[PDB]
């Protein structure tokens, strides 16, 4: 099983930009598919986790444009242009390239 | 692609532009070399692409087969004969 | 819209068997894998397994083989998970999720496999005590 | 280009009809191979796609259908979809 | 020589890579010019 770390679990204030890291023990890049299978989620308190980003940088529909991200070769970053009240919760990064899927400890906002 | 100018003979003749002097890079015996050729074409055989750039009228529709210069086009009588039974 | 509907809560004694439902709506039931994910209190998310709603083929994480059984009802478009030999460490919210990739527009009769979880249900809290 | 969503080419064969068809084929094969023998159908073992799949042309397109769902059964004494 | 990427439609579909979007320099009516063409090919029709 591939272990997922989620560095930088830090408190933030409203209006501040933020960066959440994700690191994998194994590369997530599928040579035949030509894409990296890392899905970012936000779990709001009292709610189930919702998707944020489906493939490292490909933003999910309905997600504010403030959320973005990049990376490769196991090292990925989720960025938030400005943190608002609706960004509070726990962030996770999936390991979709192989079964079983792992999410990592996650970070809190 | 042809780069054509009017033939422009020495004498003025109200037929300017009917014959064009077209420069082009034609192939030669060896595939690694090209030959610059200046040929005259009739206005009706070329169209403007947009020295001006022209193409042959048929490069949009068909390939050119050159008629053999040794074969005359002069009509000769041809007789149609019935097969036996007709 | 696309929904996965779960409701209620259950309390079991150690060794009991519990069935957790997941009703699908708003999409073709048979063209996406349904995944189960466990979330223990104050802990992270753990993937449990996936059922193909068209064929009924399943795949389980190694720690759950022999303990978790997944089934389907294509007329009711509902997936059910059955957990046996419940232990105190199994207290968790059990979520079902719809895969982000569709298998084929006409059902999961072919394909390499899923790579993401697009729609999550509210989850069912299962306690052992 | 592709308009709308990408969807896989496929063939639909009625499951009950095929099951009856194979039962008839097995009965006729048993006439030659023995009343008490076991007749097992299986997918093609290998070679070019032309011979490992069901090749055909309809609509002007050339289809190569797996058929592994039609020949996978052992015969002892609502619909099927082929990718 | 074709330069191909996966078709990659807007929606995720477990069929990624079955259709490739291939760029190539095709000939045209005149022998002095080439046309850049983007064509879709099935995976089974091309090799790397
Ligand atoms: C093969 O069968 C599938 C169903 O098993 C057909 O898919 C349905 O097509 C109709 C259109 O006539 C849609 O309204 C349904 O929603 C489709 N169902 C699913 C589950 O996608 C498919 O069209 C059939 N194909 C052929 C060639 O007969
Ligand atoms: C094949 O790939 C090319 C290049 O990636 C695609 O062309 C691009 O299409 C996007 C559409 O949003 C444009 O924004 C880019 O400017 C285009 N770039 C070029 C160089 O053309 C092309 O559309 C793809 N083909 C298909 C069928 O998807
Ligand atoms: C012939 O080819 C040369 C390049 O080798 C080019 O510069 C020239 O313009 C061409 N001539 C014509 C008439 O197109
Ligand atoms: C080029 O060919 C098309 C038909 O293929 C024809 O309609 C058009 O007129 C042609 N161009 C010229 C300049 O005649
Ligand atoms: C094929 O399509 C026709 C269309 O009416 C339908 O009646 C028939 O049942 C279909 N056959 C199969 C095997 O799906
Ligand atoms: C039909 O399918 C059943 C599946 O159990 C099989 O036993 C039977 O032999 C098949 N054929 C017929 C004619 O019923
Ligand atoms: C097999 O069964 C059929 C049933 O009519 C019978 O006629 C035939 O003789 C049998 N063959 C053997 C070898 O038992
Ligand atoms: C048909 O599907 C089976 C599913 O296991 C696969 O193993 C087989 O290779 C497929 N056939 C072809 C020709 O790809
Ligand atoms: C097409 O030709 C140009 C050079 O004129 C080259 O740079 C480009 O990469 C070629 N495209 C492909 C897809 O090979």
């Amino acid at each position: 099983i591939v272990m997922i770390q989620t560095p930088l679990s830090l408190p933030v204030t409203p209006g501040e930009p933020a960066s959440i890291s994700c690191r994998s023990s194994q590369s997530l890049f599928d040579i035949e598919d030509e894409t990296t299978y890392l899905e970012w989620f936000l779990q709001k308190p009292g709610q189930s986790p919702q998707p944020l980003i489906y493939e490292v940088s490909n933003r999910a529909s309905g997600v504010p444009d403030r959320f973005s991200g990049s990376g490769s070769d196991t090292a990925f970053t989720l960025k938030i242009s400005r943190v608002e009240a609706e960004d509070v919760g726990i962030y996770y990064c999936m390991q979709g390239i192989e079964y079983p899927f792992t999410f990592g400890p996650g970070t809190k906002v | 692609t042809l780069q054509c100018t009017n033939y422009a003979p020495k004498l003025r003749s109200m037929m300017r532009g009917e014959i064009k002097n077209c420069s082009f890079n034609m192939t030669t015996e060896l595939r690694d070399k090209k030959q610059k050729v200046y040929s005259l074409f009739y206005r009706l055989d070329v169209v403007q692409i947009n020295n001006k750039e022209y193409r042959l009228i048929n490069c949009n529709t068909s390939a050119i087969t050159q008629a053999c210069p040794k074969v005359s086009f002069e009509p000769i009588p041809i007789h149609y004969c019935a097969p036996a039974g007709f | 819209q696309v929904q996965l509907v779960q409701s209620g809560a259950e309390v079991k004694k150690p060794g009991s068997s519990v069935k957790v439902s997941c009703k699908a709506s708003g999409y073709t039931f048979t063209d996406h894998y349904i995944h189960w994910v466990r979330q223990a209190p104050r802990q992270g998310l753990e993937w449990m397994g996936w059922i193909n709603p068209y064929n009924g083929n399943t795949n389980y994480a190694q720690k759950f083989q022999g303990r978790v059984t997944l089934t389907r009802d294509t007329s009711t478009t509902t997936v059910y998970m059955e957990l046996i030999s419940l232990r105190s460490e199994d207290t968790a919210v059990y979520y079902c999720a719809r895969g982000g990739e569709y298998c084929t527009g006409f059902g999961c009769f072919a394909g390499k496999g899923d790579n993401s979880l697009d729609v999550w249900g509210r989850g069912v809290l299962v306690s052992v005590s | 280009d592709v308009l709308g969503h990408v969807r896989m080419a496929h063939c639909n064969i009625s499951k009950a009809t095929w099951n009856e068809t194979l039962g008839k084929v097995v009965k006729q094969l048993r006439k030659h191979f023995g009343n008490n023998t076991i007749i097992r159908f299986a997918q093609s073992s290998g070679g070019d796609l032309e011979v490992t799949t069901h090749s055909f042309n309809c609509g002007g397109e050339f289809f190569y259908c797996n058929t592994s769902g039609l020949f996978n059964s052992t015969w002892i004494s609502d619909s099927l979809i082929l990718p």
